[PDB]
């Protein structure tokens, strides 16, 4: 009916489990986590990206003044100027010496380009989790995905399939995160409003066709000072370069966990941490009678040789005997060692071989052959290639991570020095009470 | 946007040793190399790598 | 289907846009040829009166090779 389990957050690395009801075969579970998604609630703060000083063309009067003007453009900036008698090529433009009066007008807007070379800033949420498995039970596959929460039924037909929640909640990104190009950066943009010039951010807007661009370049404006016609400025670097410049290295190479930043939605993808509470609902058309099942009389294991590698570094061999035929589950009843088969076909007696993963010295656990608990052990020595191109398949062990012999040396060494004392407090009671009993 | 075309450089030979391994490099023109380990840290380093 | 930089052919095949619209056959049915506005031709290659291209030397040849036989045309090659 239910079963519940805990399956590691690998992707890719199966995970067997064996669940029976009395009365039923056993059935093998196959669980396996092909693709892992890290979606967070992300909110689009502002656009930003170079921007592109506009000099609109001088205005002058030839005998009078002219009033600075509030504009609502981006970082609009206007002078006046007492006496300047302008040129341009034919000669002087007005007829009062020095009551020519001449104003500036400079404000910023987005470059051209800038539908292709734009960052937006954005602010994440808690982030969510969703899986997709490839639980296999009896002889068929199902394909599902399911959100990683505790209550959702994510089932591909009558599966009915429940992951608890993950054990660490663990995400990439911090607060506020800088998209670009594909490449997603952890930066600490100033927020809306606030400009900084010659910062990140110092130009920003809702929407790059918005109209309300709003920015703070620290544009300066200065008395002109040739004849000819002319609206000197200076401004501060384009905060935009500096940051490009001033980048650092994208969460394409920062995160860790290995995971797989990609874009459109923001994601991390195929993330590899904790573990899974997933709750199984097996109907009970793929369950089958005990009695039509074979039953093994008798069985009995014997291992060739192995090494506790990432692979499958390992041999093992059985001897059996059936009444009949057909097919049979095997399951290794230890956490620290993983069979490759599920099923092996069953013909009354011979032999069947099947290989195993370990991480720890020592092939002393338990297999099953559909019922029948056999003990096997080893002499696994450890092994050869220093690096492999598999992550391990099974998680290191303590109690099972030490060799049985290192095992006996610090057994008999802790018990003979806990067995010296108790004598030596024996020998003290019995002759204490000896000459208590003296006088 | 479209398509550019750009250089494979030559593939690298790993020595390979307990706990470790040592990558053996060749570029005539400078190359990006990046680390990052699997595990809860991650270490990552950058370097623009040219000549042997 | 496939990535959007690579064009898929009515074939069940998915080629590099390079391809596309660069004058050569590359696709099975030669989907990524007649599909787009390119009209160029080169030196070497006459234009025929309906508008094909074809290769100068073609021309007068003796054997009708446009559409409506342009090259074998009197009025073109004068014998
Ligand atoms: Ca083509
Ligand atoms: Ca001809």
């Amino acid at each position: 009916f239910e079963h519940a389990t805990t399956v590691p957050n690998v992707p890719g690395i199966p995970y067997k489990a064996l669940v029976e009801r009395a009365g039923y075969a056993p059935l093998n579970l196959e669980i396996t986590v092909v693709s892992s998604e890290l979606t967070p609630s992300t909110n689009k703060e502002y656009v930003t990206c170079k921007f592109h000083t506009v000099i609109p063309s001088p205005q002058v009067k030839c005998c009078g003044s002219l009033e600075c003007k509030a504009s609502s453009k981006a970082d609009y900036t206007c002078r006046v100027f007492g006496g300047v008698y302008p040129f341009m090529w034919g000669g002087a433009q007005c007829f009062c010496d020095s009551e020519n009066t001449q104003l500036s007008e400079a404000y910023v807007e987005f470059a051209p380009d800038c539908t292709i070379d734009h960052a937006v800033a954005l602010k994440v949420h808690t982030a969510a989790l969703k899986v997709g498995l490839r639980i296999v039970y009896g002889n068929t596959t199902a394909h599902l995905d399911t959100f990683v929460n505790g209550v959702t039924p994510g089932s591909s037909r009558d599966l009915k399939v429940i992951a608890g929640p993950i054990s660490a909640a663990f995400s990439p990104f911090d607060h506020k995160v800088v998209i670009r190009k594909g490449l997603v950066y952890n930066y600490d943009f100033p927020e809306y409003g606030a400009m900084k010039p010659g910062a990140f951010g110092d130009i920003q807007a809702s929407s790059l066709y918005a109209t309300d661009i709003v920015a703070r370049t620290d544009i300066r404006l200065l008395k002109p000072s040739v004849k000819n016609i002319h609206v000197p400025y200076t401004q501060a670097v384009s905060g935009y370069e500096m940051w490009k410049n001033n980048s650092g290295r994208p969460l394409q190479e920062t995160a860790p966990f290995g995971c797989k930043i990609e874009v459109e939605p923001l994601r991390a993808s195929n993330c590899a941490y904790g573990h899974i509470p997933i709750s199984i609902d097996i109907p009970d058309a793929a369950f089958v009678r005990s009695s039509e099942s074979p039953t093994i009389l008798e069985v009995s294991c014997t291992v060739a040789d192995c090494i506790y590698s990432a692979d499958f570094g390992g041999s093992l061999t059985l001897q059996y005997k059936a009444d009949r035929e057909g097919h049979c589950p095997v399951h290794s009843h230890s956490t620290t060692a993983v069979l490759k088969e599920a099923t092996t076909h069953v013909t009354a007696t011979g032999s069947i071989t099947l290989h195993f993963s370990t991480s720890s010295p020592q092939a002393n656990f338990i297999v099953s052959l559909c019922g029948k608990k056999t003990t096997c052990n080893a002499e696994c020595k450890p092994p050869a290639d220093h690096i492999i191109g598999e992550p391990h398949k099974v998680d290191q062990e303590f109690q099972a991570a030490v060799s049985k012999t290192s095992w006996n040396w610090l057994l008999a060494l802790f018990g003979g020095a806990s067995s010296l004392i108790v004598v030596g407090l024996i020998v003290l009671v019995c002759s204490s009470m000896l000459i208590n009993t003296r006088r | 946007p479209t398509v550019c075309r750009v250089p494979l450089a030559h593939t690298p030979t790993v020595t390979k040793w307990f706990k470790g391994i040592t990558l053996h490099l060749t570029a005539t023109r400078p190359t990006l190399l990046t680390t990052r380990k699997l595990g809860l840290r991650a270490d990552a380093t950058a370097e623009w790598i040219t000549g042997t | 289907k496939c990535e959007p930089s690579q064009f898929q052919c009515t074939n069940g095949r998915c080629i590099t846009l390079l391809w596309k619209c660069d004058g050569d056959e590359d696709c099975v049915d030669g989907s990524d040829e007649k599909n787009c506005v390119k009209k160029t031709c080169a030196e070497s290659d006459f234009v025929c009166n309906n508008g094909q291209c074809v290769p100068s030397r073609w021309k007068c040849d003796g054997d009708p090779d446009c559409e409506d036989g342009s090259d074998e045309s009197p009025e073109q090659c004068h014998m």
